[PDB]
RNA sequence: AUGGAGAGUUUGAUCCUGGCUCAGGAUGAACGCUGGCGGCGUGCCUAAUACAUGCAAGUCGAGCGAACGUUAGCGGCGGACGGGUGAGUAACACGUGGAUAACCUACCUAUAAGACUGGGAUAACUUCGGGAAACCGUAGCUAAUACCGGAUAAUAUAGUGAAAGACACUUAUAGAUGGAUCCGCGCUGCAUUAGCUAGUUGGUAAGGUAACGGCUUACCAAGGCAACGAUGCAUAGCCGACCUGAGAGGGUGAUCGGCCACACUGGAACUGAGACACGGUCCAGACUCCUACGGGAGGCAGCAGUAGGGAAUCUUCCGCAAUGGGCGAAAGCCUGACGGAGCAACGCCGCGUGAGUGAUGAAGGUCUAUCGUAAAACUCUGUUAUUAGGGAGAACAUAUGUCACAUCUUGACGUACCUAAUCAGAAAGCCACGGCUAACUACGUGCCAGCAGCCGCGGUAAUACGUAGGUGGCAAGCGUUAUCCGGAAUUAUUGGGCGUAAAGCGCGCGUAGGCGGUUUUUUAAGUCUGAUGUGAAAGCCCACGGCUCAACCGUGGAGGGUCAUUGGAAACUGGAAAACUUG
């Protein structure tokens, strides 16, 4: 801890990488190199359903989504409810981040998002997987 | 070339203003250094018009006379006609 | 003001703590799902939280509205945690609140709807102002008081220091602002403005 | 507004006064506080006088009446 | 110095830890929800996009060549324009002091040399003409306070231009304008870039910019460098702003820019009261393109709108009236500078959509007394809504009579404060629904779907889930979107380990220098601190006054932060003479 040497040869920081580094990001065709924008809202259209068998922790079966971002590259998503929304080809708005216990995947859907409303078997939650003019 | 000026923070409910030397070719908004104070021309608040131009009312022999409709506010003095 | 029903309030506040009440037309013990069972224990989070339910319906001291005098005043004197308490309630809707002319805890708020309209000041028909020394809720514009303000002209006398009814306007507005004294009892300082702060 | 007296000492030199002086400075960084010592180089000149072999002299902030050299002060110590 | 209590983290366990997820928000923060209204404000932040056009500083003269100052464009203006920004540079582009032994100038204001003498040409009227038009040819022109001899005009210590209405001209000269000729600290990172550029060192040129001078050139020697960042070199504005710390300030500097890089493109003969010029002037380029294909030259980094990319990403509603730039001895303009706004529940507020309420009150919705002091059906406020008159500010002007200055000259929004009688014109709906992040119980559920902010839950009592009456926060607000702040003491300038997390020399060796005996020290610099300069701030360590309080303005006592003077204390890092010796 001495200070001679501390103006001679510096120290650094922590070392941290920040969350979903493919993410936040909106890929160009016309300059052809992506954009750093940690934007607030985005839209999401898909290119399968996909749906992973082996599950230890939970130990029931529930599938996910398998939906590509721009111009070329696996994107992951999953549908975490019970709400199955048996579709695809949409376009809706982005939740940004992973839920609990998927590795790999960090891309959502929002409640409603232009694309479908939700599952509509759910009346209580009135704030979960589509639940829109809720009695309060 | 001087013009009037004036400062701007945030408060009005009646027309104020203040008293400056800045450039001619600019709008009523302008930089000042020597602050003078302001001016309140609402005819309704009298306690605003602590205004010490001692450097602004020195350029009758300098460059200055009653422009853009402010002679009033001079109408009520008399420190020019040295010439 | 209301934003809902109270009564049940027995056991979720203590009371609105400057009345009567509507506790005990019933068992007022359980406050909620516990009918056949124990009472509630003590925290400080279950404390800190059932002091702001005492908050909440004691007046309308609706959050991110009210801490905002006791951080502002913060550079005035004194620990602000009884000064909170003395700065929620040195109001004219609060030296008028304790003066006894209201029948619903909304009408000391609801006293000037077209009741008291110009404490020496413009006519306000609002619940609340800035009760600064001597600060009133008085006489109307063009009207004096009506007959759901004035008809409790001193609907209960003795009511506090600062609020000396001199009457016909139903208020009164002595000095200043209020020593927090003649406001709740079971009520503490550090468990008023020293839980807010964090 | 006067013009100061910045002093120095020598290094080399190059054909018919290529003169310099040294500056130099007591002063420390604003991070990490120490008393280190430090410097930068100047552009004086004279005839050919004012020169490598000890010159420790003063120097000025004037017209450089120069090429891009700048000072016209030699205000000395000694010599060799 | 208005001083730092976060959710849970160890193996199995107290214990020294270990940082994570994570918090709350704040973001030009909004998306489904929800869409009582607003005070005022900002939104090509999608793409410094290609274009539905024009759009923009503009018109005129008792001083001047058409008509009963109209009709010129000489002359003046403009042209570098308001506005648009943060595409482009490590740069005096940027905030402040500043040698001027690197600077001057008409616009703001007074003037001052005088107002003498001049010729006469050019715009228009076009005078005369070929031909898709209009592009171009003949070509006297008629004047102008002017294209314009000549006198001395001032720096020989010997430099010229003035052609005034009426009871307005050109010069010796100025205070000034952007600036700055420039000085200084302002003036970031990449060690996967040191044997240093030939000009590296600086003197020496005919030259010249209001401006010294390797700035091109003028003459010669480099080791000038030198292991210290030569140099390369990657974003390339700074600075009043905002969240903010206790304080050092610490970062982003977008509404808000006062200063500068920048207008299709490479230039550009030009020029200016200020230059290579955003609707100029020409000639090279690739663009949607206009053209008897004279060949036109235009692009909204200036309001719109079009195909758009679109989390949202706006009114072509109006036209000078809030300031006059310019033209004018004058009455007058253009505003697209600045204005008038669908307003997005974007900011948050001004508060309004139920009352006197009510005996526990029912026909009972998780539970099986709970939110039930639920209810009804009675009354209370104007404040939303039927109308109404709606004139809030404020002083404008040769001849009016003789730069202090002024009347017979200032209502699109010019109707606001709208008390106003006032019916009853509801304040969408809240999350998880246990315990922490704050939450209440369960039928559905038998592992079939499935709960879950770090902790964390359903296999036959989800005090989690599907769903259902709500208590903790709430009513213009529900879950989410992600940015740095004290918190993160996971920077350590205040607040960093050595054997042990995640950490100590192969060492004989060892340049630079960080450090670097005792005592007196010659120093009289600096710190001790300070006379001074006391040169302004709108507001400062503060507070307050105008304001239906909130959108929008202000007294500045805190001297403007060694700024215009260098100090006395030698106790010392500091021009630095030695002695002590056993270390």
């Amino acid at each position: 801890p001495t200070i001679n040497q501390l103006v001679r040869k510096p120290r650094q920081s922590k070392i941290k990488k920040s969350d979903s580094p493919a993410l936040n990001k909106g890929f160009n065709s016309k300059k052809k190199k992506f954009t750093d924008l940690n934007s607030p809202q985005k839209r999401g259209v898909c290119t399968r359903v996909g749906t992973m068998t082996p599950k230890k922790p939970n130990s029931a079966l529930r599938k996910y989504a398998r939906v590509r971002l721009s111009n070329n590259i696996e994107i992951n998503a999953y549908i975490p409810g019970i709400g199955h929304n048996l579709q695809e080809h949409s376009v809706v708005l982005v939740r940004g981040g992973r839920v609990k216990d998927l590795p790999g995947v960090r891309y959502h859907i929002v409640r409603g998002a232009l694309d479908t409303s939700g599952v509509d078997g759910r009346r209580q939650g009135r704030s979960l997987y589509g639940t829109k003019k809720p009695k309060n | 070339a001087v013009k009037i000026r004036l400062t701007r923070l945030g408060s009005k409910r009646n027309p104020f203003y203040r008293i400056v030397v800045a450039d001619a070719r600019s709008p009523r908004d302008g930089r000042i250094i020597e602050q003078i104070g302001t001016y309140n021309p609402t005819s309704a608040n009298a306690p605003e018009i602590k205004v010490d131009e001692a450097l602004a009312l020195k350029w009758l022999n300098d460059g200055a006379k009653p422009t853009d409709t402010v002679h009033n506010i001079l109408s009520k003095e008399g420190i020019m006609k040295k010439f | 003001r209301f934003r809902g029903s109270n009564w049940k309030k027995s056991r979720r506040l203590g009371i609105s703590l400057s009345g009567t009440g509507k506790e005990l037309e019933k068992r007022p013990y359980a406050p909620g799902q516990h009918g056949p069972n124990q009472r509630k224990k003590l925290s400080e989070y279950g404390l800190q939280l059932r002091e702001k339910q005492k908050l909440r319906y004691l007046y309308g001291m609706t959050e991110r509205q009210f801490r905002n005098t006791f951080d502002i005043a913060g550079k005035k004197f004194g620990v602000h945690g009884e000064n909170f308490m003395i700065l929620l309630a040195s109001r004219l809707d609060a030296v008028v609140y304790s003066l006894g002319l209201a029948r619903t805890r909304r009408q000391a708020r609801q006293l000037v709807n077209h009741g008291h309209i110009l404490v020496d000041g413009k006519r306000v028909d609002i619940p609340s102002y800035s009760v600064k020394p001597g600060q009133t809720i008085s006489v109307r514009e063009k009207s004096q008081k009506l007959n759901i303000i004035v008809e409790s002209v001193e609907i209960n006398n003795f009511v506090p220091e600062y609020l000396n009814f001199d009457a016909d306007s139903l208020t009164g507005t002595f000095v200043r602002l209020p020593e927090r004294s003649e406001l709740p009892a079971e009520i503490n300082e550090q468990l008023i403005v020293e839980y807010y702060s964090r | 507004n006067d013009r100061k007296v910045y002093v120095g000492k020598v290094v080399s030199d190059k054909m018919d006064k290529t003169i310099t002086v040294l500056v130099e400075t007591y002063k420390t960084h604003k991070l990490y506080g120490k008393r280190v010592k430090y410097s930068k180089k100047y552009k004086t000149h004279d005839e050919n006088n004012s020169a490598k072999l000890g010159d420790i002299v003063k120097i000025q902030e004037t017209r450089p009446l120069s090429a891009t050299k700048r000072f016209r002060l030699v205000e000395i110590v000694e010599e060799s």
